[PDB]
């Protein structure tokens, strides 16, 4: 038996369904958003959305609709799960406590039935007399509501039409009357039936069947004033009320199909219509005195590709997208001078369809960092995910363009710095920051007329302020300046540096040493360098006498973070760096062990060193790239030790854990400057400035995933990391219409350089495919190689083959022509990225689609249509076949560990292949003979094979222990509820064995890891206890939810622990824990579950 | 608390400083800042909405410097000994001043150009300017190709000419797409005919 622990690293982000109504209260306007298993309840405030409750369903929310039965105060919620768990939910808030009580529930899955093509429809009678569910072909399930059930007893009415596209309940009808579009051989027609709950059968509808457009796919029930329905097809919008037949063919809706709609008004005079391109239309019903006069369609603008859209109020429209980020837009009354009325207010991150992903230890830390091909046609993008630190934004004040922050103890007695200084362009503005209050009040001795490069508290009970003109040492208690020094030529200081005792300030190409004496400023040392100063640091660290011994310098035109002996300004060391960019900050600090130096260039590169106190010679040069903006480094002292902060586009805390330098991310957008502050009202806090305002807060141990977004504007398909070249190779796909024309500027069309495939092998709208080389620091498209006409790039591996040392981008393609169902032609192209160009090093015409390539022990293992063959890289640099394997329907997925090859098939599901090198051929070791349609596969151990079937299930196969030894044994079964597109070894963090991430279509990132037998037994026990204690929203059983489910099989879960349910063991009060832990003590299990949460 | 400042002088001294710093670093005119004060000036007196017209400012100034480079290179001499040296030296001059203005306008990169991909880089704008006005669209193009065919062909018969000159010229070629668009062809075809004559001769 296998022992696996599944947990959610990132909850699903794709909005599969959204409704609005009065759910939390009769006066609240709620936005209920269904992300695959999460129901998110918001309150529609005058601005944005205020989250109120987020619950986890034990089901994929297939249907989600609000209805108000007679007498009810506020809307009840009907949810149907993909496994057909129906429930009616009511929201009951008792002060602080919030509950979602199940007013009714059931399971409406018919034992048998052909699940309808178009998918689970759930409608509710506008008068709440029944819930109509179309789940299967030829049947229409009715759940009465007037018969107030608690079990949702439902009955089928046999529907004489077997291919129903869409169906709605009509308005203003004495009987529940459905209107549906169905497809028969004679075309598509719209028909109506009246539902008799007493006779439990249909009756003749109000207006007979009508022959409608060929591609009619949408029915819109129109409220009572008009009644009738509006059927949207590809080329027409037609309105039916029984005798009235309005019909329009707005040319603007011909370009794309309309897939979602929403009624803006209560009276249906306006509808939103979202298309698969992301356009947003407004469908207007002009009334005449009431009947309907005419239909109009107007293009409001563009949004994200909407799966569902809901109109909230005051022009605010929530565009819920499965393919891109969900949106909160505004509809302006007037156009934007670009023809668009849509204006995005807010964007909700959606790791869209994660079609591929890789774990790269970027920034050369010990931390993994996901890079995912997220999104689709217009919403495609690369998302970079990492675990990141967060703080609270307590004290904000919006002063544009800060260029300075320093902590000052204006109260001389206290060692707390109760005053904050800021320089902006040419002056200094101070802040009292008294208490939590913040206002600008002036402390004597500092000038409001000059920029300030530095100020702070210094020894002898003195303050110091270094300006663009000259230095000012104020005596704190008595009065203003009694010591001033200025440059003899009165040249503005170009670079400064200072500590509590001494001062070091650069004047162009020469440097000046001053030291503080009480009510005096004494100059001692001077030097004339080759070129201008770039940055300094003189900080005394482990001082123990009163003065730092050493200094560091960066110079122009001789780029080098050099070292100086302080009393003499002499060269202790001179270490070059390279590049034409001046270093902009340099610092030395201690991390638990000794003095380090941290010098960075303007593009986020950063070198850490081991600095000696005697020689101060720079060695142990190693580099890390952090951000793209020039950087600055200021320390804050924590409880424990010095914790250096880096301020740029990606603010990063810098620190050492267990004598190992860590480069943590901070989850804030941008920080210009930082300074520690420990006020009476603020302990150990930070003071973080951006271009707009001064943000203030502390440091939080808890880590929140940080998601970067790189808009590609075209569907990414694959991604691999070539470390030697510092780039990502991404297979992208863009849709061109006409020869052809790009509908929008994609990332491929906007690369630095470009190329097109000129191959001698092969001689509406089309898909063009490119290979994008993307910089792994700036995530800019270094290069975009377009592939042949009608060539689909499917697979992409980065590797080095044979014995040559070059690392190659290897793309396996197929030639796609509409005249055929499976490509007959394709090729394996070998690229090399070097000198900013992508040369074609080799080619190989294969006779099928290359669905997958894995580098396999120095050799290329490709899977052409049904054959798995192994290629070798010859000294001539061409691919030469070594062995083939044919016993496959479609080798879609390939994995590797040693000599073993795991093949995920289109529908034979897994095959354990071995390359016996002694012979030079494959051997079918084991096979799983169950018909599972794979979506992805992975190798967990030498003998455990994770799989994902397209029915949202995970199974683990195991080579058993005669010819029954060629049978893989499915020892693990688990219903994930998500469609896995990719597995990958790795972890997002610095008890469990191994760690496999997976990315899904909904945007979930999960984590599978191996447990030991003892811990698995314990956790299974607690799983049962929590099931006995924790109560699910729709009263769904966890075991039923996690039971392996297929249309021709259903088994209980086994060998898999829902890490979500276990980790829920922390969010329950102590008495409930004791209920869990009846038969070791609780604190033991709290420790266990904490340690379990440590993995993600 | 804290009455606001005035940004008026900040904006208007700026443009003149931009074009004199351009005027400084181009032609190697000397600077009274040691460039770090100028970098800080770029950093401070460039902000939101400042940078794009600032880019216009600087790129027209450097653009007219590039087009001032034109005139000694529209010529009737046919040295490939010396004219290509002049091209190479102009290339080096261009290189050092474009790297050095980036040593000033790296704030521009790490704010809008490295941090938004909407523009040719300073690299890219500089290369397009140099190419368009000195290398491409000229008799120089044909003359430099002919001359380097001479140099290599002379160096294909015995003698070494200047490994540095051939290396630097080929660098200019390949980076300006002038060794990968259509000027590989003159190289290869002269190789074809010459080496054919060589092979069937000493055969």
């Amino acid at each position: 038996m296998s022992y696996n622990y599944v947990v959610t690293a990132q909850k699903p982000t794709a909005v599969n369904g959204c409704v609005t109504g009065h759910f939390t209260s009769a006066e609240d306007l709620n936005l209920l958003i269904a992300k695959n298993t999460r129901l998110e309840i918001y309150v529609v405030t005058a601005e944005g959305l205020r989250p109120v409750k987020e619950v986890g369903m034990y089901g994929k929310i297939a249907v989600m609709e609000l209805f108000r039965p007679k007498g009810e105060s506020k809307d009840l919620l009907f949810i149907l799960t993909a496994k057909y768990n129906a429930c009616i939910l009511e929201y009951k808030q008792s002060g602080e406590s919030i509950d979602i009580i199940t007013r009714a529930h059931g399971n409406v899955q018919d034992r048998i039935g052909r699940p309808s093509e178009t998918g689970i429809i759930g409608i509710i009678d506008p008068e709440c007399r029944m819930i109509g569910l179309r789940l299967y072909d030829g049947l229409f399930k009715v759940i009465p509501l007037d018969r107030d059930n608690k079990e949702l007893k439902a009955f089928n009415i046999r529907l004489e039409e077997l291919h129903v596209i869409d169906v709605k309940f009509l308005y203003g009808c004495q009987a529940p009357t459905i209107c549906f579009v169905y497809q028969d051989p004679q075309g598509r027609h719209v028909k109506t039936y009246e539902v008799s709950l007493r006779e439990k059968e249909f009756n003749k509808g109000p207006w007979k069947q009508e022959n409608v457009e060929a591609e009619a796919s949408m029915v819109i029930a129109v409220p009572e004033p008009f009644g009738g329905a509006i059927i949207i097809g590809q080329e027409s919008i037609t309105y039916h009320n029984g005798d009235k037949y309005l019909a329009i063919a707005p040319p603007i809706i011909k370009q794309s199909t309309i897939v979602c709609h929403n009624r803006v008004d209560p009276n249906g005079s306006r509808y939103l219509l979202g298309d698969m391109e992301g356009r947003l239309f407004m469908l207007l019903l002009e009334k005449e005195e009431v009947t309907l006069k005419d239909l109009r369609v107007e293009l409001l603008g563009e949004t994200s590709i909407a799966e569902c859209l809901t109109y909230l109020d005051n022009g605010v429209v929530f565009v819920g997208s499965r393919l891109g980020d969900s949106q909160l837009v505004k509809l302006n009354v007037d156009s934007n001078e670009q023809g668009s009325y849509v204006v995005a207010m807010e964007t909700f991150t959606n790791l869209g369809p994660i079609v591929d992903m890789c774990v790269v230890d970027l920034e050369r830390q010990g931390q993994g960092q996901l890079v995912t091909c997220s999104g689709a046609f217009k919403e495609g993008s690369l998302r970079i995910i990492r675990n990141g630190i967060g703080i609270h934004e307590h004290a904000s004040i919006d002063l544009p363009g800060i260029k300075g922050l320093w902590p000052l103890r204006s109260d001389p007695n206290r060692e707390t710095d109760d005053t904050l200084v800021l320089s902006f362009v040419g002056q200094t503005r101070v802040l009292m920051l008294n208490g939590e209050e913040v206002e600008e009040t002036e402390l004597m001795g500092f000038v409001d007329d000059q920029q300030t490069f530095f100020c702070g508290n210094v020894a002898h009970q003195q303050l110091i302020q270094i300006t663009s003109a000259s230095v000012r040492l104020v005596s704190q208690e008595p009065k203003a300046l009694v010591s001033e020094w200025k440059e003899p030529q009165a040249k503005n200081i170009s670079v400064a540096s200072c500590n509590s005792s001494q001062v070091v300030v650069a004047v162009g190409r020469a440097l000046y040493y001053l030291q503080i004496h009480p009510q005096e400023l004494r100059q001692i040392s001077h030097t004339e360098m080759e070129h201008e100063v770039a940055c300094l640091d003189i900080t005394p660290l482990g001082d123990s006498n009163g003065l730092s011994p050493l200094c560091a310098i960066g110079l122009w035109t001789d780029i080098s973070a050099r070292i100086l002996k302080l009393p003499s300004f002499e060269l202790l060391h001179k270490e070059m760096l390279g590049g034409e960019i001046i270093p902009r900050s340099i610092l030395m600090t201690t991390f638990e062990s000794s003095h380090y130096l941290l010098c960075a260039l303007g593009d986020g590169a950063l070198f850490y060193f081991g600095l000696n106190i005697e020689t101060g010679l720079l060695s142990d040069r190693k580099k890390v790239t952090l951000g793209t903006q020039p950087t600055v480094l200021r320390t804050f002292r924590s409880l424990s030790t010095t914790n250096v902060f880096a301020c740029s586009d990606r603010p990063t805390v810098i620190y050492s854990s267990n004598h190992k330098l860590v480069f943590s991310n901070v989850n804030l957008k941008e920080v210009n400057y930082m300074c520690p502050l420990n006020s009476d009202g603020y302990p150990d806090s930070l003071a973080l400035a951006n271009n707009s305002t001064l943000t203030i807060g502390t440091i939080d141990e808890i880590q929140k995933l940080h998601i970067r977004t790189v808009p590609l504007y075209e569907s990414p398909r694959k991604i691999c990391y070539q470390e030697v070249s510092q780039c990502f190779g991404v297979l992208s796909s863009r849709i061109e219409v006409q020869g052809t024309t790009a509908l929008r500027p994609s990332a491929s069309t906007q690369a630095l350089s470009s190329s097109v495939s000129s191959s001698k092998l092969f001689s509406e709208e089309v898909e063009v495919h490119n290979l994008l080389i993307i910089d792994q620091h700036t995530f800019e498209v270094l290069h975009a190689h377009q592939f042949l006409q009608n060539e689909y790039a499917l697979s992409l591996v980065s590797c080095k083959l044979g014995k040559d040392p070059n690392t190659y981008f290897i793309v396996g393609t197929a030639m796609v022509y509409p005249e055929e169902a499976e490509p007959k032609q394709g090729r394996i192209v070998v690229f090399q990225y070097s000198d900013g160009k992508l040369q074609t090093v080799a080619e190989k015409e294969v006779k099928g689609a290359v669905y997958s390539m894995v580098e396999f022990n120095g050799k290329l293992l490709a899977s052409i249509n049904s054959t798995v063959r192994l290629y070798e890289w010859t000294t001539e640099k061409e691919l030469r076949t070594e062995c083939n394997h044919y016993n496959n329907i479609m080798a879609l997925y390939l994995k590797t560990k040693g000599d073993f090859i795991l093949v995920g098939d289109l529908m034979r599901s897994v095959l354990l292949l071995a390359y016996k090198p002694m012979e030079g051929n494959f051997e079918e070791i084991a096979r799983d003979f169950n018909p599972n349609w794979m979506s992805a596969v992975e190798i967990l151990d030498d003998d455990n094979f994770l799989g994902a079937e397209n029915a949202f299930n995970l199974f683990v196969c195991q080579k058993d222990s005669d010819e029954e030894r060629q049978h893989l044994q499915e020892v693990g079964l688990f219903h994930l509820g998500e469609f896995v597109n990719v597995f990958c070894h790795g972890s997002l963090v610095m008890p469990t064995q191994g760690s496999v991430l997976f990315g899904t279509v909904n945007g979930m990132i999960g984590l599978v890891t191996s447990l030991s037998e003892s811990w698995y037994n314990l956790l299974l026990d607690m799983q049962n206890r929590l099931n006995k204690v924790i109560k699910s929203v729709g009263k769904i059983e966890h075991s039923f939810w996690r039971s392996f489910h297929t249309e021709r099989k259903t088994e209980p879960a086994t060998g898999f622990i829902d890490g979500d349910l276990i980790e829920s063991f922390l969010d329950i009060s102590r008495p409930k824990m004791q209920e869990v832990v009846a038969n070791a003590t609780a604190d033991d299990l709290i420790k266990v579950v904490e340690e379990l949460t440590r993995i993600h | 608390r804290d009455r606001p400042r005035l940004p008026d002088n900040y904006t208007q001294d700026t443009w003149r400083k931009l074009h004199e710093a351009v005027r400084a670093v181009q032609s190697s005119t000397s600077i009274r800042y040691n460039l770090e004060e100028l970098y800080q000036a770029v950093e401070n007196l460039c902000s939101h909405k400042v940078s794009p017209m600032l880019y216009k400012q600087l790129r027209q100034a450097c653009e007219d410097h590039v087009q001032a480079q034109i005139l000694p290179f529209r010529e009737d001499s046919l040295d490939s000994v010396l004219f290509l040296k002049k091209i190479n030296t102009c290339w080096q001059d261009h290189c050092r001043q474009m790297i050095m203005i980036r040593s000033i306008f790296l704030f521009l990169d790490r704010t809008y150009v490295l941090q938004n991909s909407t523009l040719p880089s300073i690299w890219d704008m500089g290369l397009e300017l140099f190419r368009t006005h000195i290398i491409s669209d000229k008799m120089v193009q044909s003359k430099t190709i002919d001359g380097i065919l001479l140099l290599i062909e002379r160096e294909r018969s015995g003698e070494a000419v200047d490994r540095s000159l051939l290396r630097s010229l080929l660098g200019m070629l390949s980076d300006l797409q002038v060794y990968k668009d259509s000027f590989e062809l003159k190289f290869l075809e002269e190789t074809n005919c010459l080496y054919a004559a060589e092979g069937q001769r000493l055969m």
